[PDB]
């Protein structure tokens, strides 16, 4: 059994060229510059130096010089990576509104079952009341009429 | 760090300069680190620092 | 396993964790020598003993272990006929105390839904030992009033 | 516990790790395969996982 | 996305039976005093007859 880690863009592909290998990578957040620490089975991990490198301010002349100097493929697989976690991303965000959206409905049917309840509740008191007024009323008229 | 660093040095340096760097790009993908380093030392060089 | 593996993990650190959660130094001494094995049927009677405690600390009371110290000196001093002191009555008068507040403990803990049957053995296998408590309670106190 | 030499811990947290930092991980090994290469940068608590 | 869908439709639903039980009980605690005083009247009626 064996779990190994790597920063080298070879090893980024290595699992996927082999039988029983899982390639995996663990989560890096550009947006606050800081490690998600959640691990990622079956997705390797992008590079994102350039990306980190314009949010701490260098020139964008610099970055696109850096960004000629690399190979075809380099930039498609990071790309590609990028891509696939944004649409990630946009799936984990969509169901935490969808979980918030599935707690309300369930409050309200929760709230609708109780208040069915008190009406049924409500209804049978009522029209026992209005049997035992009824029942009193003809009582006393019966004995208004014996007298 | 470097980084921050290395933006800041890019944004003071001059023909009168002398610059020190260790490991250019390191703490990252190798090719990337090494495109960064390649373009940072193009940038520098042309100061004639 | 190798102890430079155990060393270089904290492994220490982790029973560390476990040691300041125990509220006897017994517990310590089963912890202090706590390591990795391969045996499997130990292993396994091992965490679901911990995760069977871990239900009562979860959903019963706390198991009382004050005053609960060991007593091997005292009993291997006592075994080969040399004559005790009352400090290591008072420790085993504490031990057969700390035996007392288990078995009412369980006592308490047997009257609700499900009983297990490991905590049940382990409260028959505690004996009636309070002939000994009451004659140290009543033996080793330092006014002489009810030691005449 | 297996002999099978199979791991899933569910959620996993790091057991030194303050309770309010560690980040809770499915990590599964020994299965549909025998190897996992954590790939990336040298950000992500690799070390840690 | 068509879990939510199906989940705003059912809130939808569900807050519209809300409405129409509330209104629902409102009618029916009405016709309830109206029979109850028909009733009455009625017994009042016979009795005067």
């Amino acid at each position: 059994r064996v779990l190994a880690t790597t920063h080298y863009p070879e090893l980024k592909a290595y699992g996927y060229n082999r039988e029983g290998v899982m390639n995996a990578s663990v989560e890096f957040d550009i947006e606050t510059l800081s490690p998600t620490y959640k691990l990622l089975i079956g997705v390797p991990g992008r590079s994102n130096a350039f990306e980190i490198s314009k949010r701490l301010g260098l020139p964008d002349h610099i970055i696109g010089q850096a960004k000629s100097e690399m190979t075809a493929e380099h930039n498609e697989v990071d790309t590609m990576i990028a891509s696939l976690e944004q649409s990630k991303k946009r799936a984990e965000e969509e169901l935490s509104e969808t979980e918030s959206i599935r707690k309300e409905a369930e409050k309200l049917h929760k709230e609708l079952q109780q208040q069915i309840i008190e009406l049924n509740s409500k209804k049978d008191k009522m029209l026992e009341e209005a049997e035992q007024q009824a029942a009193e009323k003809v009582k006393a008229a019966m004995k208004e009429a014996e007298d | 760090s470097h980084m921050v660093n290395i933006v800041g040095i890019l944004e003071q340096v001059n023909e009168n300069s002398l610059v020190l760097f260790d490991e250019l790009g390191a703490g990252t993908d190798p090719q990337e680190g090494a495109a960064l380093a390649m373009s940072i030392l193009d940038d520098v060089h042309r100061t004639n620092a | 396993m190798q102890q430079k593996v155990l060393s270089a993990l904290e492994f220490h650190k982790v029973k560390e964790q476990v040691i300041g959660h125990a509220a006897s130094s017994l517990g310590k001494e089963m912890l202090l020598e706590l390591k990795p094995s391969a045996s499997i049927d130990e292993i396994k009677k091992q965490l679901d003993e911990v995760d069977e405690a871990s239900d009562i600390i979860r959903l019963r009371g706390q198991a009382p272990f004050g005053g609960l110290v060991d007593i091997r000196g005292a009993l291997r001093r006592a075994e080969i006929g040399s004559v005790l002191s009352p400090s290591e009555f008072t420790e085993i008068s504490g031990l057969l105390y700390a035996v007392k507040q288990m078995k009412h403990f369980i006592t308490q803990m047997a009257e609700d839904g499900v009983d297990i049957p490991l905590i049940h053995q382990h409260a028959e296998q505690l004996i009636t030992l309070s002939d000994l408590e009451r004659d140290i309670n009543s033996c080793i106190d330092d006014h002489g009033e009810v030691l005449d | 516990m297996n002999d099978t030499g199979f791991i899933r811990l569910k959620k996993a947290r790091h057991p030194l790790l303050p309770p309010d930092q560690v980040v809770a991980n499915d990590i599964e090994l020994g299965r549909d395969f025998s190897t996992i290469v954590i790939t990336g940068p040298n950000t992500g608590g690799k070390t840690v996982t």
